[PDB]
């Protein structure tokens, strides 16, 4: 006892338990994945509807930090909105100061040093949020970064965050990043977001998809989920 | 239970207990029901009193020319987020010379009540807001929580035994969209008459009803302009 | 700024049916010298509003930066709302006046024109915080030279077409090329509509010099 | 287990506010009654010994001319709220040139009923009774340490609260007059006190639109008790 | 004093005089007016000397730290935005005649101007200092789009020869610098 | 200690034993998903994947349903792997 309470105390085996408890706090939240193609970044978040709870489009875990950068948060939600406001403000500082649009590398550093900066004191608690960062610029290419509650930021071609995490990142190695256009990769996400999280746990669900890349011309926005409706047209035909 | 101490300490299960205990402070407040149409928003509360002689403690308080909020739980913190609510309304009313839409107001409540849920020695706010107003795209019914997670619903209810209000609302959510005010309100407080035991009224001296509309500024009625609404309801079944 | 270093000149603007046309000229000046020949004194704000400016140009790049950020904020909210030009005019007034109150002013004179709800808007913000709405606005020596043509025509027939409005600004820029010492023979026309903000290219005026024979 | 001074309960509410409510129970009693003519009010001084001078003890201080008060529990905590509530009434009068209403006083106190913490110590241990006559008539009010402020028509507090309320709904109606209520309080007081009721134990306080002011002097109370 | 900055196809050409005037006395004949912020980005400074030295050193600091933190080559507009911020934020005291110029891999040759007011604008050719008022006319007529480097160095050579010739403040010796991908070549001509 | 790569194919051959599967297969997907496991635990993974065959009423199973039963059960064992630290 006594080694798990505060964040600033090492445990005798040599790890920090508040950080380890922060890692598996995101483990209870629902699955949200991401993947990049050769010219764009595709997001997808499965969202939970039990009976009535909310109007369609409530508390969307897809955010929009800059003109060309977006979030895909999973875990506890309020601190994820706090990181959305802070990363928003950091893009405002870089945009105001140095005159050009923020690269995804500096944004990953300046956010990840804050997420780390709340794991050094017993003033605060470590965050309980993990989020994706997708972007595209013609002098940059599509990058996809992944920030955990511990503060580690690095780069995937594809990732997954949630309960069904390993099962939802098992199948991504079947897909090919290098050749595919992202317009395929939309339904190529929605097929396994429909496949993972089988409906015995929760009766119903609802899907969000957000898509930035070359076709949207740098601007990040949600795809019109009604428009082309490619998800469930493949997904009801993907059970057999 | 040594990790039930403060807001800083995470659980070994991943559930920060001070937030759960503050949700328990939400459930101890009285019932209130907010529900919208496509053209209006109605939130109805139920007062309780300390004794017979003391007047019933009010819930619905006026905030802006279109924004109104219910409450359950603590009262002083409701005055605190009330004063912050007024001040962030008339800030942008002072600067931009337009009223604020609701959907960017509530992010100031989340980013306002966030920091007292993280740093040491700061309690969360025992709070029960049911926000209602107009932006240009119609009505909205939100709710808050001490964990600062705001939900865009079509109808909710928070307070003591408010789950019965929900299980009333789900079998009428397909019919709570087109109808105008006079049956929308009584469709509101039928959920309140299911939040009570079935052997006492449903009086006139306790229920308060607030409506926000397009050609109708946000208005609170109190027992006597309420008395034209409570007339003509069905009897509680055997 | 107590002393304006690199200044501009007059900005014009008028309502018409279905939008507001605003046209400044692309000169930057430095005292007597016409030093910078190719600058843009008109900022195309997002979809439904439009800004021109006179006076100091550096403070105009400052408000270009600040408005450039503050539009992108509500662009990234994405709730479906946006700043009406009526709402931008009030902010720009309150930001001009709160800096006026500390004796550190923004040496500018600006015209905000915008088109929302089928209602053409044309507002004015001075350096000292004066703000009003009018169907025809002119800055600098435009208030002494081109404003008489605008108030000449708008008292006779108050509604205007798009071609009459675009022609009238060409006439007033002929006058402001004639009698102003710090106005250059190269100007750009910008127009908002229900379609969106559109900036025409660096046009030119034709001149009449037939009085030079009369000695 | 001295934990966070600002920590919620398992029920749960504020631990230290819930502990603060029990501090009212060992304080002295009081009785307020709202009349259509005014507000009468009663308290007991609780003389501890014949050493003490009886009339220096204050349980009623009068906030404005037209807003009375009654304190309870720990008196030295109450004096701070008295002196600052007076400043808030005067600031209302010097921005506004009108009398601060009886309602907004208790918002102006109960907005800082909860300011304890470490940054930005303990909550107050008083239960006040505010009276007074604004334009809305004679109002009778009541505030707690929690700040949960409510109108009360005829409120008791303190140690005697249970028996005084419980006995007090029996003897109250809507059309009470003043001199009926004044002798209707001292019956309850002489039931609930431990010393013999006389000229040194209690003090009354009345405030009316047309009987003002009409404060609180001795030898009125001599006529008041002898009418029993 | 009299500075010069012309771009061409493969990069930019800079140039300045050296003679630094304090009062009616020359306390320094030959002086590095153009200054190496980074390996591909120059500024040549005008007006007060101490102000532009402190500003160029501070921009060298911030662009150095940022340029390492990317571990990529810096854009020229990244350098120009910092002079815009420092010159604009403190315009009540500073008198900076900075002209930022340099080749870039992403965008090619660029020349930005910063006058005393603190504004920032791109030019194809730029001129500053007190002496430039006497070569406005020659740089207007002799300039033509698409000059080669061997005509640009001749062109700024004559263009500073007139300003050093006529202005009593300007003088000393011509400093030149040609910037491209191949490397900065700094040489000293006279006449 | 733990085994290594291309040595995973070695310890595999002796864990084959009685349990057999489809003709065309690659066992590397099976054992790689379970790391730091008891020899009987990997032997359980082979039987757990083989007991999923009777639900599919087939003798063998494709390796797609294999990795499902392999990954799920394996990740469930890792949460129970606490207290592996031993004093020297």
């Amino acid at each position: 006892t006594g080694y798990d309470l505060s964040a600033s105390t090492f445990s005798p085996d040599g790890r920090v338990f508040q950080v380890e408890y922060a890692m598996k706090a995101v483990e209870n939240s629902s699955t949200a994945i991401g993947i990049r193609c050769k010219d764009g970044v595709v997001f997808g978040v499965e969202k939970l509807v039990l009976s009535k709870l909310y109007e369609e489009g409530s508390n969307k875990r897809l955010f929009n930090v800059d003109r060309h950068v977006g979030m895909a948060v999973a875990g506890l939600l309020a601190d994820a909105r706090s990181l959305a406001d802070i990363a928003r403000e950091e893009a405002s500082n870089f945009r105001s100061n140095f005159g050009y649009n923020i690269p995804l590398k500096h944004l990953a550093d300046r956010v990840a040093m804050y997420v780390h900066a709340y794991t050094l004191y017993s003033a605060v608690r470590p965050f309980g949020c993990s989020f994706m960062l997708g972007s595209y610029s013609v002098n940059d290419g599509a990058q996809l970064y992944m920030i955990d509650p511990s503060g580690v930021s690095y780069g995937y071609w594809g990732c997954a965050i949630g309960k069904a995490r390993q099962a939802a990142k098992t199948e991504i190695e079947k897909l090919q990043m290098k050749e595919m256009t992202c317009r395929d990769i939309v339904k190529e996400v929605a097929k396994i977001i429909y496949i993972v999280h089988d409906e015995v746990k929760d009766k119903a669900f609802e899907l969000e998809l957000s898509w930035v890349g070359e076709l949207t011309n740098g601007r990040h926005e949600i795809v019109p989920k009604d428009i082309r409706e490619e998800a469930e047209k493949y997904a009801k035909e993907s059970l057999k | 239970n040594q990790y039930d101490n403060d807001v800083t300490v995470w659980s070994p299960q991943g559930r920060i207990h001070q937030i759960e205990y503050a949700m328990e402070a939400v459930k101890q407040g009285s019932a209130t029901v907010g529900l919208k149409s496509k053209t209006h928003a109605v939130l109805v509360a139920l007062k309780r009193a300390q004794s017979e002689l003391a007047a019933h403690q009010k819930k619905i308080l006026h905030v802006d020319n279109h924004i109104g909020i219910s409450i359950a739980g603590l009262t002083a913190d409701a005055r605190l987020l009330c004063n912050f609510m007024r001040q962030e309304c008339l800030d942008s009313r002072f600067v931009f010379d337009r009223p604020l839409p609701v959907s960017r107001l509530v992010s100031l409540i989340g980013s306002k009540t966030q920091i007292p849920t993280q740093r040491y020695g700061r309690r969360p706010y025992g709070v029960g807001l049911l926000i209602a107003g107009y932006d240009d795209m119609g009505p909205h019914i939100f709710q808050t929580c001490p964990s600062a997670n705001y939900f865009d619903c079509r109808a909710m209810s928070i307070g003591a035994r408010s789950q019965s209000a929900r299980t009333y609302l789900e079998r009428h959510m397909s019919e709570f969209m087109e109808c105008n005010l006079n049956e929308l309100v009584k469709h509101g407080l039928r959920a309140l008459r299911e939040t009570l035991p079935a052997e006492q009224d449903l009086t006139t001296k306790n229920v308060s009803i607030g409506i926000v509309g397009k050609d109708l500024e946000f208005t609170i009625y109190d027992d006597d302009d309420v008395s034209p609404f409570l007339e003509g309801l069905e009897e509680r079944p055997q | 700024t107590q002393n304006p270093m690199v200044t501009g000149t007059s900005v014009l603007g008028v309502k018409f049916e279905g939008g507001v046309v605003i046209a400044a000229d692309m000169l930057g000046s430095y005292g007597s010298l016409a030093r910078f020949r190719n600058i843009s004194r008109i900022m195309r704000v997002n979809n439904s509003t439009m800004l021109g400016a006179s006076g100091d140009y550096a403070d105009f790049q400052y408000l270009k930066q600040v408005l450039g950020q503050m539009v992108i904020d509500e662009e990234l909210l994405g709730d479906g709302h946006s700043y009406s030009p009526r709402a931008i005019h009030s902010w720009l007034t309150r930001a001009m006046y709160s800096r006026r109150s500390k004796m550190n002013p923004l040496w500018n004179t600006m015209v905000i024109g915008g088109y929302a709800d089928g209602e053409s808007f044309l507002g004015y913000v001075d350096m000292l915080g004066v703000a009003y709405e009018a169907p025809s606005l002119a800055t600098g020596y435009g208030a002494y030279l081109a404003q008489p043509l605008l108030r000449e025509v708008l008292e006779k027939q108050p509604v205007l077409s798009q071609t009459e409005a675009r022609d009238l600004v060409e006439r007033c820029m002929r006058v402001l090329y004639y009698r102003d010492a710090r106005s250059y023979n190269r100007f750009q026309i910008a127009t908002v509509t229900e379609k969106g903000v559109e900036i025409e290219g660096p046009l030119s005026t034709e001149t009449n010099w037939d009085i030079a024979h009369m000695i | 287990y001295d934990r966070g001074v600002n920590t919620f309960s398992p029920e749960g509410r504020l631990f230290q506010v819930e502990y603060a409510i029990e501090a009212i129970k060992l304080g002295s009693t009081a009785i307020g009654i709202q009349t259509s003519e005014g507000v009468c009010l009663a308290v007991e001084k609780r003389i501890t010994s014949p050493l003490m001078e009886p009339s220096s003890i204050e349980k009623i201080v009068e906030i404005d001319a037209h807003i009375g008060c009654a304190m309870s529990g720990l008196i030295a905590d109450a004096k701070t709220l008295i002196d600052k509530a007076r400043v808030e009434t005067q600031n209302h009068w010097f921005t506004y040139n009108e009398t601060m209403t009886v309602e907004s006083v208790t918002q102006a106190v109960s907005n800082l009923a909860l300011q304890f913490g470490e940054e930005d110590s303990r909550p107050f241990g008083v239960a006040l009774l505010f009276g007074g006559v604004d334009e809305k008539g004679p109002q009778l009010f009541h505030m707690d340490p929690s700040g949960t402020f409510v109108q009360c028509d005829a409120r008791a507090i303190g140690s005697a609260s249970e028996g005084a309320q419980s006995s007090l709904q029996e003897v109250y109606h809507k059309s009470m007059t003043l001199k009926e209520a004044i002798k209707s309080s001292l019956i309850i007081l002489k039931q609930v006190m431990e010393e013999k009721l006389n000229a040194t134990n209690i003090e009354l306080a009345t405030v009316q639109p047309g009987q003002n002011f009409h404060m609180f002097t001795k030898e009125e109370l001599e006529e008041v008790i002898k009418d029993i | 004093t009299t500075i010069m900055a012309v771009q061409f196809d493969g990069g930019v050409v800079l140039g300045a005089d050296s003679r630094t005037t304090t009062g009616s006395y020359i306390a320094n004949r030959v002086t590095d007016k153009l200054t190496p912020i980074h390996d591909r980005i120059f500024c040549c400074r005008s007006g007060s000397a101490a102000d532009t030295q402190a500003v160029a050193d501070a921009v060298t600091y911030q662009l150095g730290f940022h340029s390492i933190e990317l571990n990529e080559p810096p854009l020229v507009h990244t350098a120009a935005s910092l002079f815009k911020e420092m010159c604009y934020r403190y315009r009540e005291d500073l008198m900076a005649g900075i002209i930022i110029a340099g080749w870039d891999p992403q965008e090619g040759g660029q020349v930005y101007s910063v006058p005393m007011g603190g504004m920032m604008v791109r030019q194809s050719f730029a001129i500053g200092g007190s002496g430039s008022s006497y070569i406005y006319g020659y740089v207007d007529a002799t300039y033509r789009e698409g000059m080669t480097k061997e005509e640009c160095l001749q062109f700024t050579a004559n263009a500073l020869a007139l300003a050093m010739e006529r202005d009593g403040s300007s003088g000393g010796v011509i400093r030149l610098a040609a910037i491209a991908e191949s490397g900065v070549e700094r040489q000293v001509l006279l006449g | 200690d733990l085994p290594n790569e291309q040595a995973r194919l070695d310890i595999l051959k002796i864990h084959a034993g009685p349990i057999t599967k489809h003709g065309e297969i690659d066992y590397e997907a099976i054992v790689k998903l379970s790391d730091g496991f008891n020899g009987a635990d990997l032997r359980n993974v082979c039987t757990e994947a083989g007991m999923f065959a009777i639900r599919a009423d087939h003798d063998f199973v494709v390796q797609e349903d294999f990795m499902k039963a392999v990954r799920k059960v394996a990740d469930s064992k890792k949460l129970e792997s606490k207290l592996d630290y031993k004093p020297v």
